[PDB]
DNA sequence: GGGTATTCGCCGTGTACCTCTCCTAGCCC
DNA sequence: GGGCTAATGACGGCGAATACCC
RNA sequence: AGCGGAGAGGUA
């Protein structure tokens, strides 16, 4: 739990988008997971990738 | 007497350990090598 | 802190007579009211022990020994 | 090497003494300080570990090695004492006369001491009366001395012995210069001098001539002999205060003073063996100035020889810099009973008290814990007591919490800097490995939290608890020692939730309802049937303070009405009405310290904190993307600003006007385009947020994170967030140009790498620029701390009606220092008011209500104390409200407070403000004119000046011009140390009528005619300008050349309150340039200390051409005055030094020898024969006795 | 883009989702950024400096 | 510090010129790894932050 | 003798803490 | 290999000696 | 076995 205090001060914002693209990153690899967990076919994930 | 004098934090450390309370402070040592630096130099320093 | 800063106006003289106050309380006596420096401050802050008082307990403890 | 029964024996030595006396040694003197000759430069032989006889080393001569012991080993107990053996002569004593005995070289030719020689003011060349070069000649042994001074040549001797036949004796060396100085009186040569003194007429052979009168002065009242300053006989320092540094292997490290002795012994080893064997007089010629370079690389190396890749230390350089004896070991000092770790943050805590490590309070409270197992019975000696502390069972835990219970310890900021620096806590056992602070406490340290470490202390004496309890305790330090502010205020956590508990909005669920008491709202805030920000009003109860209980009425918000039950009884509801910013929280923590008490402001301190905490968690504030808003003005302003700027390109490539114009044209548009920019963008943060209220849309302010965590403060302010939604404008270059294209993109789009070279560009310049100013910050700060230490409160009430005229500070534009500022804080003078009376905030509110203007306050610049400041004269304390109590020390906070933000430094009268004019010094024939307004209240806003022939116009409405026309920190240190402009603007020197110029012979003369006196002539040069009129009147202190005025001669010409007045308001307006609070009680004792010399021109007693103090002077004209004597006393005329020559201007010569220039203020104590009266502050800590300053004042009380 | 791999998941667009508090139970009045960052530690120990 | 090269490649399988067989100290399959990957919440927690 | 005008030096330029290495080695047998 | 063995990438403020025609 | 002078890196 950080403190979003410091952002305004420190006037740096790419941790912002950083953290918005490692939780889209964990989002398809949840997806990707949930995918291949049950019996899936080829296509499916070739058309995901 | 925490840092400098020799006999002051012997004094001060059994004074701690023997309950009683009284503080005797002294001259620092060196005060002492700053004095003997001087006098090395043909200069008369005295404690008057 | 206040009530010491009330009873007396100086700082250092009540720092001087709570460290003469716990210097009598540290080696053993009844006190007037669980530190020594504590007790002091609490019986100075009470008006119940004077610079006086002082002066005579240890001139009291000066001529017992 | 181990003893055991003479350790047990204390109390050996007393240590009681009344002064320091300093002075020359005779060399029967240093024969009898010495034991022994040394006579060999052996120091330990090979190949065996035993000291050499008769070498630096050796035991016949300083002392044995082991501990009752010989070389050989024929007495080998402690019984014999006092007995020396029969093969290598020493003594069966203690080993630690090794340290304390010192040794003497036996030179076989003199030679002279360096310190006399190569100093600037040479005592040599002035006892003499030869320059400088003539005795450096011929101490190295290139020219002849006659014996009447006159230089020769070897050819122009020999000429002169074959013409006089061997008849005139003349030498050569520093024999001759021996002879020259024991050949000479100090009576008959004074009674000589002074009877050239009487027929001089010339201006620097005065000087001269008083310069000698002062060294034969110093020599005869001294007792010393001129024939003392040429060394024959050398003392050398004990061995164990040089000892050696063994390694691995055998080998011993290098060192630097055994080389310069062994090599001034070789060398005087072997002028011994060419004097016995009668060697001709170029080799013993040779061999002298090799022994006399020697010795010049002994006593001070790197100065003419610099005798070494690097260059050795030698006995001057032990002494000096910041890495000698003095400043290593005498000021600062390693202490035991300490230690320091990382900080984290603690919300827990309360204010009093901290949080300390389980294993670090084991090992700082070691010894009371040895001492309660001794105690308990636990353990019967010491060493099963320690293998219980080791073991780490449950008892000694109990023991560690039973001790640490009442015990303060003090934690301290690796920088001090602050004078809050060092605070006291009462340390609890925490389960880390860490000591957790509490958020209230890191603003006054100025402490973050990654990578930060304290250093914690523990007093163990009852004297330093009971001074920790008292006054040192973070309690009791709540306000600034700078302003009258609190230290202590709520950071950006608590002020965030605290902002967003204030606030209130207009349509939200459970508004428009009547509640009884806070305790209702609190219960229907706990049940979520009410939102936060919602317009109840509510009944609340509050008594009034004069204590009469009353209810009432209001209508507030929800989250206003949770914020009521911390408030006490005694704040009224007026203060908390409003929505909670930093500077509303401030006065209302200020207004609580003030009509409520000390204890109740820190609970009071404490729940506005845990209420922060708890509001600012429940709101979730979080900045993301979407939260910043970009425009499409933006863009407008920036399709705008291009086609403008490409408009004027084409008009600048046209060939109507020049490229320096048009560049100032790009730079000013683009400045435009940046402010409009930054207008759109926070115009729409912050009105963004519409909402709906009973079907019609009303605008409120918006509920955005940047715009909440802009205006609520302890954050970034405007131009912060304008660089993350605009544009962020103009860079700027270091040499001082202005790029001509901006940086048209934020931080939330993209950056090029054009526009990134110049942010890192501005970064580097920027990281630069702090570090240089640290630097300065620290070094200005040392020597303020230096300069003003000597003025502690002594005496109550002097009884001084002087008096210094207040005004209110307008330097042309917006106020610098109003009325209420300047006024508040100290006693007045002349009745108004009654005199000797505090002022406090009633006072201020009824003058202001009264509108005065100027009232008359006692400083401290005008004050007739001896060796110190009045109680009344300084006024109030900035610490506590009250008084200041008798024995503070009011310079060393004064140097801090000044020394505090330095790390953070860096035609026509239209008026702003409407007001009445009122007309300063006017007659438009004026010399001075100064067009002050005065407002509704009575405040002067605006003041703007008025030059000759101004066109006045003129219940003055704003808008309007009443004259239409008429055609960082090294500025502190400039002021502090009063150094001389480029530019000094020429003052008039006397008050008359301005005459004509005489005839011009490359200078500039102006003459002032009077009614009686004759007319004075000042030389001014041709290349500046002047501005006198021919037919005009110039008034004292008037300036005829325009430029910037030096402190010496508005201090000289006019007075002294007017000086004081100029540097307060300088510095007041560089400071509040910067933006910073800084009361003006610090500049007036720095000014007060500044002025401590005078200077007398015809006196009795003293001389006429030497500077004395003001007090010492004033004793000792009211002594002379009061018995047998009616014209004793004489005029004089108050001098200006700087704060480099303040400090070292002073009798004392070990805190005048402290900080600069050793060798000097060594030197003249040494040929004047001073003696120290320890009347100071550094001087007790450089002796060690008690502080007078505070609770030592009753020991220098009771020692007198 | 960072939009589009935000919506090609079961993933809100803005990044800022409703998160519960874990000591009472209660929801936030806001939404917080929730995501993952690549965090490191650095050399500088408590051990050496205690 | 401690360094480490633990192997990545398996039993039987081809390889080209320049491919990595073993992965050193803080180094993943041919990138570099300084640190972890966790959740974070930019909000105020009880003053902890 | 006596006022400017350069000019050679003297003397100073933040505090606290944590790791590591390397220390006079040269020679005629 | 072995054991004694005696450079010239700072910068600012300031008091004191030379030069010299009137 | 304890007492140290340089050089380099890093944190506040
Ligand atoms: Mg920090
Ligand atoms: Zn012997
Ligand atoms: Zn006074």
């Amino acid at each position: 739990v950080l403190n979003p205090l410091g952002v305004p001060s420190r006037m740096n914002i790419g941790q912002i988008l950083e953290v918005h693209l490692g939780w889209a990153a964990k989002g398809l690899g949840r997806k990707i997971q949930r995918m291949l967990e049950a019996q899936a076919a080829v296509s499916e994930l070739r058309k995901f990738l | 007497v925490k840092s400098d004098d020799v006999q002051g934090r012997n004094q001060m450390y059994k004074n701690i350990v023997d309950g009683e309370h009284e503080m005797v402070a002294g001259m620092p040592e060196s005060f002492n090598v700053l004095v003997k630096e001087i006098r090395s130099l043909a200069i008369h320093m005295e404690l008057e | 802190v206040e009530d010491c800063l009330e009873v007396v106006n100086n700082r250092f003289e009540l720092v001087m007579m709570a460290s003469k106050r716990a210097r009598q309380l540290a080696n053993g006596v009844q006190p007037l009211i669980d530190k020594p420096t504590v007790m002091a401050l609490r019986e100075i802050a009470a008006r119940r022990i004077d610079n006086a008082l002082i002066d005579e307990v240890e001139k009291a403890e000066r001529e017992r020994a | 090497m181990k003893d055991l029964l003479n350790l047990f024996n204390q109390q050996r030595q007393t240590l009681d003494f009344d002064a320091i006396k300093i002075a020359l040694a005779s060399p029967d003197l240093i024969r009898s300080w010495s034991y022994g000759e040394v006579k060999k430069p052996e120091t330990i032989n090979y190949r065996t570990f035993k000291p050499e006889r008769d070498g630096l080393f050796c035991a016949a001569i300083f002392g044995p090695i082991k501990d009752y012991e010989c070389l050989c080993g024929k007495y080998k107990r402690m019984k014999h004492r006092g007995v020396v053996c029969e093969k290598c002569g020493t003594e069966v004593t203690l080993a630690k006369v090794r340290r304390e005995r010192m040794g003497h070289i036996d030179l076989a030719s003199p030679v002279a001491h360096i310190w006399f020689l190569k100093s600037l003011p040479s005592r040599i060349g002035l006892m003499l009366d030869m320059t400088l070069r003539d005795i450096e000649r011929v101490l190295y042994f290139e020219a002849y001395v006659v014996t009447r001074r006159q230089l020769l040549t070897e050819e122009q001797y020999l000429t002169a012995r074959q013409e006089y036949n061997d008849d005139f004796d003349a030498a050569m060396g520093a024999e001759a210069v021996y002879e020259l100085l024991r050949t000479i009186d100090l009576q008959s040569e004074m009674t000589r001098l002074r009877e050239e003194i009487a027929s001089t007429g010339s201006e620097t052979k005065l000087k001269r001539l008083t310069k000698r009168i002062k060294l034969i002065e110093a020599f005869l009242e001294s007792g010393n002999r001129p024939e003392w300053m040429v060394m024959t006989v050398l003392p050398v320092l004990p061995p164990d205060l040089r000892p050696l540094v063994p390694l691995d292997g055998g080998r011993f490290a290098t060192s630097d003073l055994n080389d310069l002795y062994r090599r001034v012994i070789n060398r005087n080893n072997r002028l011994r063996r060419l004097l016995e064997l009668n060697a001709p007089d170029i080799i013993v010629r040779n061999e002298k100035r090799m022994l006399q370079e020697s010795v010049d690389a002994l006593l001070d190396n790197g100065r003419r020889g610099r005798a070494i890749k690097r260059p050795l230390k030698s006995l001057a350089d032990m002494i000096k810099g910041k890495q000698g004896r003095f400043r290593q070991n005498l000021l600062g000092k390693r202490v035991d009973y300490s230690g320091r770790s990382v900080i984290t943050v603690g919300p827990y805590l309360k204010l009093h008290q901290c949080g300390l490590p389980k294993k670090m309070a084991l090992e700082l409270f070691k010894p009371f814990v040895f001492a309660k197992l001794q105690r308990r019975g636990l353990a019967t000696t010491i060493k099963a007591a320690k293998k219980l502390v080791e073991r780490e069972e449950a008892e000694v835990w109990d023991i560690l919490e039973e001790v640490i219970r009442e015990h303060p310890v003090l934690l301290n900021r690796a920088p001090t800097l602050h004078r809050l620096g060092i605070q006291a806590f009462e340390p609890v056992l925490i389960e880390g490995k860490a000591i957790q602070l509490h958020p209230l406490v890191c603003t006054a340290f100025n402490a973050d939290f990654d990578g930060d470490q304290m250093a914690v202390h523990v007093p163990l004496s009852l004297e330093a608890q009971l001074e920790a309890r008292a006054l040192m305790m973070s309690t009791n330090n709540i306000l600034s020692p700078a302003n009258g502010e609190p230290i202590i205020v709520p950071s950006q956590d608590v002020v965030l939730g605290l902002y967003y508990m204030s606030r209130a909005l207009e349509n939200k669920k459970g508004e428009g309802m009547v509640f009884a008491n806070t305790s209702e709202v609190k219960r229907a805030y706990d049940n979520r049937v009410v939102e936060l920000h919602a317009k109840v009003k509510v009944r609340i109860t509050q008594v009034d303070v004069d204590r009469t209980s009353g209810t009432s009425i209001v209508d507030t918000t929800v989250g206003r009405a949770l914020l009521s039950e911390i408030l006490p009884e005694g704040l009224p509801f007026q203060l908390a009405n409003t929505e909670m910013t930093k500077k509303n929280i401030s006065r209302l923590i200020n207004s609580s310290y003030r009509l409520l008490g000390l204890k109740d402001t820190v609970v009071f301190a404490d729940k506005l904190m845990y209420t922060g905490y708890a509001y600012a968690t429940r709101a979730g504030v979080s900045i993301g993307i979407d939260d910043m808003l970009i425009p499409d003005e933006k863009k407008g302003i920036l399709t705008e600003a291009e086609a403008e700027v490409l408009e004027i390109q084409e008009q600048y490539q046209s060939g109507l006007v020049t490229a320096g114009e048009r560049y100032n044209k790009v730079v000013d548009i683009w400045s435009r385009t940046s402010e409009r920019i930054a207008k759109a963008m926070m115009d729409t943060i912050g009105t963004e947020k519409v909402e709906n209220a009973k079907g019609e849309t009303i605008d409120q302010k918006s509920m955005n994170s940047l715009y909440i965590m802009a205006d609520s403060g302890a954050r970034g302010s405007q131009a912060q967030i304008r660089q993350l939604a605009g544009m962020r404008g103009l860079m700027a270059r270091p040499d001082g140009s202005i790029i001509e294209t901006p940086i048209k993109a934020n931080f939330r789009e993209g950056l090029n790498v054009q526009e990134y070279f110049n942010s890192t560009h501005g970064a580097r310049k920027g990281l630069a620029d702090t570090a240089l100013k640290t630097a300065n910050s620290g070094y200005l700060t040392r020597r303020l701390v230096d300069v003003a230490q000597d003025v502690v409160i002594t005496e109550i009430d002097c009884g001084t009606t002087e008096g210094l005229i207040m005004t209110p500070i307008v330097e042309g534009g917006d106020v610098v220092e109003p009325l209420k500022e300047r006024v508040l804080g100290r006693v007045v003078a002349e009745d108004v008011v009654t005199r000797n009376t505090l002022l406090d905030e009633a006072w201020v509110a009824k003058l202001e209500d009264a509108s005065v203007q100027s009232v008359k306050v006692r400083s401290t610049i005008s004050c007739e104390s001896s060796f110190g400041v009045c109680a009344r004269c300084y006024g109030r304390d900035l610490a506590r409200g009250h008084q200041v109590n008798i024995g503070e020390a009011v310079g060393v906070i004064a140097a801090q407070s000044i020394g505090e933000p330095g790390t953070q430094l860096t035609d026509n009268i239209t008026v702003k403000t409407t007001g009445s004019v009122k007309f300063n010094n006017l007659k438009a024939v004026s010399r001075s004119g100064e067009l002050s307004v005065l407002d509704g209240h009575g405040r002067e806003r605006e003041r703007y000046k008025l030059p000759y022939g101004a066109t006045i116009t003129a219940a003055v409405k704003a808008g309007q011009s009443v004259a239409n026309w008429d055609p960082g920190l090294p500025r502190v240190a400039d002021l502090f140390e009063a150094r001389k402009p480029k530019d000094p603007a020429i003052l008039a020197e006397r008050s008359g009528i301005i005459s004509f110029g005489k005839d011009t012979k490359g200078k500039q003369r102006l003459i002032i005619k009077d009614t009686d006196g004759s007319e004075h002539e000042e030389l001014i040069p041709k290349y500046r300008q002047i501005i006198v009129f021919e037919g005009e009147h110039v008034t004292k202190g008037e300036t005829v050349v325009d430029g910037e005025p030096s402190p010496q001669d508005i201090l000289r010409l006019l007075g002294v309150e007017p000086l004081a007045a100029y540097l307060v308001k300088e510095i007041q307006d560089v400071y509040r340039l910067q933006g910073v609070k800084i009361n003006d009680k610090h500049i007036e004792v720095i000014t007060r200390q500044m002025l401590r010399k005078v200077e007398i021109v015809d006196q009795g007693n003293s001389k006429f051409l030497n500077g004395e103090q003001v007090e010492r002077q004033r004793v000792i004209e009211e002594n002379a005055r009061l018995v047998k004597r009616n014209e004793l006393p004489a005029k004089y005329d108050p001098v200006l030094l700087g704060i480099t020559k303040a400090s070292l201007a002073t009798e004392s010569f070990i805190s005048a020898a402290s900080f600069q220039e050793t060798t000097r203020v060594l030197t003249e104590a040494a040929v004047r024969g001073t003696r120290d009266n320890l009347r100071g502050l550094k001087e007790n800590v450089i002796v060690g006795r008690l502080i007078p300053a505070g609770t030592g004042l009753a020991y220098h009380a009771g020692r007198r | 883009e960072i939009k589009r791999m935000l919506e090609l998941a079961d993933l809100p667009q803005s990044g800022q989702t409703q998160l519960y508090d874990g000591r009472t139970g209660e929801a936030f009045d806001r939404k917080t950024t929730v995501g993952y960052m690549h965090y490191l530690k650095l050399n500088h120990l408590v051990d050496d400096k205690m | 510090t401690c360094i480490n090269q633990r192997p990545l490649v398996n039993v039987g399988d081809v390889i080209a010129r320049g491919d990595v067989l073993a992965d050193g100290p803080s180094t993943d399959i041919g990138e570099l790894a300084l640190g972890q990957n966790m959740l974070i919440a930019f909000m105020p927690w009880n003053g902890y932050n």
